[PDB]
RNA sequence: GAAAUUGUUGAAAGGGAAGGGCAUUUGAUCAGACAUGGUGUUUUGUGCCCUCUGCUCCUUGUGGGUAGGGGAAUCUCGCAU
RNA sequence: GGAAUACUGCCAGCUGGGACUGAGGACUGCGACGUAAGUCAAGGAUGCUGGCAUAAUGGUUAUAUGCCGCCCGUCUUGAAA
RNA sequence: AAGCUCGUAUCAGUUUUAUGAAUGUAAGAAUGAAGAGCUUUUAGUGGGCCAUUUUUGGUAAGCAGAACUGGCGAUGCGGGAUGAACCGAACGUAGAGUUAAGGUGCCGGAAUACACGCUCAUCAGAUGGCGCUCAAGCGUGUUACCUAUACUCUACCGUCAGGGUUGAUAUGAUGCCCUGACGAGUAGGCAGGCGUGGAGGUCAGUGACGAAGCCUAGACCGUAAGGUCGGGUCGAACGGCCUCUAGUGCAGAUCUUGGUGGUAGUAGCAAGCGAAACCACAGCCAAGGGAACGGGCUUGGCAGA
RNA sequence: UGCUGGCGAAUUGCAAUGCGUGGGGAUAA
């Protein structure tokens, strides 16, 4: 699909202040409260945070770098809905699918021209 | 424009020659600082001679010997002058530095090297005419530094050896002066002139 | 013979910046035999590269080259801005850059 | 809508009928194999114990 | 072009871009030598003919001087020196854009670089050295600044 | 069979502090199509194609499923070469 | 007596050099140019050309370099404490 | 917060004229604002210090008290070497351009610019250091340049405001759009989401061809809460969706429980055996960092396992 | 290349710079 340039504004992943320093502090994001906080008061040198401006162009939300939006699919009923956007949409074999039922999914989506995002996944030749 | 610039002390102003030589460090640019000794700097000799003992004084409390490290010899005199001036800790720095070589005097091998001076930094072209200025030579002698004589003397026979080499050269020069001056006017030649050259 | 020069050759100075603030977008690069903005006005726009020996070959060249373009002047003594593809590893603060002769506007 | 849509269904599933192209040029030398992970150590942890 | 649109695709705006040619700078007439910047033949004197529909310049060295075909060059990859040549003798008009596709060298191209290189050997021997100029390699020396530098 | 923590091995760094943010180089390293056509003509050969004969489910014409023969000298209608 | 020329200001004067951006998505509108037919720089970039699959490219980790970054939380007091 | 009249001539930290003893009342005065008033109820709030301008009390001085307007408080950013009180500038995410305050010898991005004069100091002077003397000082003028989150333009995010949209729109009218403006924030208020255990419903969901979990110098998405996928390990159940329900989300509590370090092969036993107190993190000096605060900063001296 | 010659250059397609280890032996410490 002809597609904009997709802009991300902010590659490097938000993680939390002293989530480095100290092991029991995870790297998942939370604010700091206190008032006393120089991440906080925004102060300069300091990690920047996750605000509104961040966010990504509406146009181009979603997309990979592939240009497709992402898609979970099950089984060969659920794969076959995107029968109509094969270029909007790319097929997401879950996780928890078996070997057997991959090499049927992987046979309808060829065929139906959906690109598949992981392909090769407990698949060996 | 010359991977090395070999410069000469001789007449110029610790402050500013440092300054301009350090810029040039900075910026990649190997240096190779002459005659140290034969250094100038501003003001009556007294002066230059206060304006370090302080610095003399110095020294650490507990442990004198892991202080301020006072060093006579001139060329070193004027490497702090410099060092004082290039972050001298940050890689950037020791990176520099690392590009200089302060002698006393002038030994091989650059003695038979051209060497230059930094114009802006003169004292025949920034002090207004007579008008008091060190000349490092005594002043460091007269704070330790043992060898201005060892330099002074082991010095005037490099100008010998050389002085000696110049007429040789001159006296070549004033044949190649004849040549063209002679195999000049001719055709060739006009042609040449009318272009420029 | 000696000379296979097309280019200007000048020194990369250091990063846009403040006294505390450096922008590494910016490069500031120092030409050779440019003493005014004047000068350097016919400088910009042009093609610069930074080439460097590395220590793996990566295609039968043991020699890597960053290109980028003269954007604009920078004060009074003929240094310039310079913006790159990939910014300049600031290790090369005092380091020999390229400067071509193309695009032409002579 | 009923009109360009069923018209745009029609087409696609015209050209589904690539399965046709893709199975008539088909004679592949590979077909995708399952890699249970009791086969990945009858084969890796009876090697170790053969050599 | 019968097929129908399997997907729904925004066509796009009639776009207000109508393309004019290429006016080219005052130094480039017909007849100068350059000199070429960029490519396999950097810093070499050659010779401007023709400039072609593509917004490219045709030129050549001549080849017989300094190993330079006739080739398509680009109008900024290139700096022209004041110094002309005479190149009203040089039929160039029968080569355009077409002529250089590629879908162990034709025999029609030798051809056509001889017939017009002695069309041309024939004005460079009237000016002194301008033979020996051509075969010459630019470089800038030491002390060679191009913002000062007339060509 | 998690983390703290411990050993070994490998890589990297270390002139009286480390960890962090912006940017990049080098070193190591991982990604990176069982993607292969699309269109327009031309041999043929088949079929749900032409043609002859039918049979069967139901709702309104603008229906659906399904046999027996023939035939390409018309027909791209489709698919195979 | 005879013209200038700086200086201030104007031009809906001309001709270049460089950087950044290309948002939007059938057509409607305000216009210009052309006798008309149309065309155009006029309600937001088009055209040509090259680099590819052992690709092109993009990322992770490790450190280096330039610049920046007081130890988090609670509780006081005018804030530092 | 909601309801009611209105959307106005409802007003304003302003100017002006008019009329009295800086200061009162009006305007058929200006300028700006479509954001007003009337209910009804509901959280949080009772800190000062500094500076400005009027005085009042005052002797070696300082100041003491009263009133007035700001600054910090709840507030980053550029500059002043460094800083509660100075100077500039009130902050969505970026790209380009232009500047403020402050600067252009070098550290330090930017004129060892131009021009007129003055200044020699035995620790000049402007000093953060080095250093400076027809200056890199003093007085002044002329331009050029440097750069902040400031202004300008463009994109993007979201919020708010105004509006289009059906004999239905080549997408859920609680959609799809069009235009403009705005964006700090503690206590507090309102709103949209993400996650966990179980329940109803649904996906004729996933699953020994490997569920859940666990790692991973692996990849993608979401501003983020987190979600998804590859690889490795595993062995039996589990997840998305529309709803329900609660013993539901941790860095702290001299927290509780369990485990494991540094201390340490140290004290010790009246070559072997073997703790504990304690533990944010490190531990060089000088000078400045306003506040009986220097240990992280600034500028120097320096520093080899 | 001081002067005069005789040949080759393409297709690279219109730019993308184009001196240690891990073991022996012999001998100095």
């Amino acid at each position: 699909l002809p597609h904009p340039k997709i802009v991300k504004k902010h590659t490097k992943k938000f993680k939390r202040h002293h989530s480095d320093r100290y092991h029991r502090v995870a790297e998942n994001w939370r604010k700091q409260k206190g008032i006393d906080s120089v991440v906080r008061r925004r102060f300069r040198g300091n990690i920047s945070q996750p605000k509104i401006g961040y966010g990504s162009n509406k146009k181009t939300k979603f997309l990979s770098p592939s240009g497709h939006k992402t898609f979970l699919v099950a089984n060969v009923k659920d794969l076959e809905t995107l029968t109509m956007h094969t270029k909007t949409y790319a097929a997401e074999i879950a996780h928890n699918i078996s070997a057997k039922n991959r090499v049927v999914i992987l046979a309808r989506a060829k065929a139906l021209g959906i690109k598949v995002t992981n392909p090769k996944g407990r698949l060996a030749l | 424009v010359e991977p090395v610039v070999v410069i000469d002390g001789k007449g110029h102003l610790v402050g500013r020659l440092a300054s301009v030589v350090a810029k040039q460090l900075l910026n990649g640019q190997k240096i190779v600082v002459v005659r140290a000794e034969e250094l100038n700097i501003s003001g009556e000799f007294f002066r230059n001679k206060l304006k370090y003992h302080d610095f003399l004084r110095k020294a650490t409390a507990f442990n004198k010997t892991r202080g301020p490290f006072h060093f006579r010899a001139p060329s070193r005199i004027f490497y702090k002058a410099l060092r004082g001036m290039v972050s001298h800790k940050t890689a950037r720095g020791k990176a520099a530095l690392e590009r200089l070589k302060v002698f006393e005097g002038i030994p091989p091998p650059y003695d038979k090297k051209k060497r230059v001076v930094v114009p802006q930094a003169l004292r025949v072209l920034r002090l207004k005419p007579g008008r008091k200025y060190t000349t490092l030579g005594k002043l460091s002698t007269s704070v330790g530094w043992k060898y201005e004589d060892v330099v002074a003397k082991l010095e005037a026979k490099r100008k010998v050896s050389s002085a000696e080499y110049y007429a040789k050269k001159r006296a070549f020069t004033k044949k190649v002066a004849s040549a063209n001056a002679t195999a000049a006017e001719s055709d060739v030649a006009k042609q040449l002139a009318a272009l420029g050259y | 013979a000696e000379s296979h020069r097309l280019y200007v050759k000048g020194k990369h100075l250091s990063y846009q910046r403040s006294k505390r603030v450096n922008n590494p977008n910016v490069s500031l690069i120092k030409i050779e035999g440019v003493a005014t903005p004047q000068d350097a006005q016919f400088y910009l726009g042009k093609r610069i590269a930074y080439v460097y020996r590395a220590s793996k070959e990566v295609r039968g060249s043991k020699i890597r080259v960053m290109w980028g373009k003269v954007t604009r002047t920078h004060g009074n003594s003929g240094v310039v801005r310079a913006t790159f593809r990939n910014n300049l590893p600031a290790k090369t603060f005092g380091a020999s850059v390229r400067i071509f002769l193309y695009p032409s506007n002579i | 809508f009923f009109r360009h849509k069923c018209k745009q269904r029609f087409t696609k599933l015209t050209q589904v009928m690539i399965t046709e192209r893709r199975l008539a040029l088909r004679e592949e030398e590979r077909h995708y194999v399952g890699v249970a992970p009791k086969v990945k150590r009858r084969e890796q942890n009876r090697e170790r114990k053969a050599l | 072009p019968k097929w129908y649109p399997s997907e729904d695709v925004a066509a796009l705006k009639k776009t207000r871009k109508a393309a004019r040619p290429q006016k080219l700078r005052a130094s480039l007439v017909p007849g100068t030598v350059l000199i070429l910047l960029a490519g396999r033949f950097r810093g070499k004197r050659v010779v401007y003919l023709k400039h072609l529909e593509d917004n490219t310049l045709l030129i050549s060295g001549p080849f017989k001087v300094n190993g330079v075909p006739l080739r398509r060059v680009n109008a900024r990859y290139v700096i022209a020196t004041s110094t002309k040549v005479s190149v009203e003798g040089v039929n160039v008009e029968k080569f355009n854009v077409e002529y250089f596709a590629k879908e162990e060298i034709k025999a029609e191209r030798v051809e056509d670089q001889k017939v017009v290189d002695k069309a041309l050997i024939a004005e460079i021997k009237k000016t002194p050295l301008l033979k020996q100029y051509l075969s010459a390699s630019f470089s800038l020396k030491n002390g060679d600044k191009p913002h000062m530098l007339k060509f």
